[PDB]
């Protein structure tokens, strides 16, 4: 039972960098840092008042309880590296929906075609404007799945490996989680600068392998 | 029934499953064919990550459905 547990071990030294709460790189916690960064970039709130208080505490620099809860929800032990895209997917059902994404599933010639609106805070789709190939149609051609409409704020999580691509080919977003191999960072679109633990270093999206993006209409 | 899984190398495999098969059971089947340990598998269907303890029926996964396999990242 989470409330019974010692959180003191998860009190990672934190800072404010470009107005964002960030954790010092220690104990393989980069996954925690970029998960929490994208929650701030997306401006997400939790359905539970108890979780939302833990989140507000994290942002004001009382990080231990919300960080522990992340480890606890995801089944990760202190000092173990993990997966931000997994953590974000597991966080999704706890977050108040604040937007939607329309996914077009089509063939180049239009043999078969559809659109579906997804209204979860975290949606798994291509982070590229051109989309990804995804399964064969009854007529016998491979489907392309791409994001074609953005309402409010969603976090799009790539269906695949981290993606290296000329920056213009990515879905338009405010922030891009990048993975190098591993170690997680966040490309800030506004500044063109990179959140790497508790420092702000220059970076290039064209060579950043992107795993997820905060999209906002 | 038959469903399809898009593997890490972009090729498509076939699984023999029932609607009442758990996501753990589907992951065990991908492990048999792909060698990817269940705890390292993330399965995507209709933009959703599938949860352990739930079944294919809970997500309305019908025959000739294509799941997407994504390998777990270790970021420190
Ligand atoms: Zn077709």
């Amino acid at each position: 039972e989470f409330h019974m547990l010692d959180h003191t071990g998860f009190a990672f030294p934190s800072e404010v960098v470009n107005g964002r709460r960030v954790l010092k790189t220690t104990d393989n916690n980069s996954w925690v840092n970029v998960t929490c960064l994208q929650l701030q970039f997306a401006r997400f709130r939790f359905k539970s008042a108890g979780l939302q208080a833990m989140w507000e505490s994290y942002c004001t620099g009382d990080v231990a309880m919300f960080v522990h809860w992340l480890y606890w929800l995801t089944g990760v032990d202190k000092g173990q590296p993990s997966d931000s895209e997994n953590a974000l997917n597991m966080l999704s059902k706890y977050i108040v929906p604040a937007g939607s994404v329309t996914i077009e599933r089509v063939t180049h010639d239009g043999c078969c075609c559809s659109k579906r609106v997804v209204t979860a805070p975290v949606v798994n789709a291509s982070v590229l404007k051109l989309g990804v190939e995804d399964g064969l149609c009854p007529h016998g051609l491979n489907y392309i799945d791409k994001v074609v409409v953005v309402k409010g704020t969603t976090i799009v999580v790539n269906v695949g490996k981290p993606v290296v691509a000329p920056s213009h080919l990515f879905l338009k977003g405010v922030s891009y989680t990048t993975f190098l191999d591993g170690h997680y960072t966040v490309f800030d679109h506004d500044t063109g600068m990179v959140h790497d633990g508790d420092v702000f270093v220059p970076g290039d999206l064209n060579v950043s392998p992107v795993t997820n993006v905060v999209v906002s209409e | 029934m038959q469903i399809f899984v898009k593997t890490l190398t972009g090729k498509t495999i076939t699984l023999e499953v029932e609607p009442s098969d758990t996501i753990e059971n589907v992951k065990a089947k991908i492990q048999d064919k792909e060698g990817i340990p269940p705890d390292q598998q993330r399965l995507i269907f209709a933009g959703k990550q599938l949860e352990d303890g739930r079944t294919l029926s809970d997500y309305n996964i019908q025959k000739e459905s294509t799941l997407h396999l994504v390998l777990r990242l270790r970021g420190g």
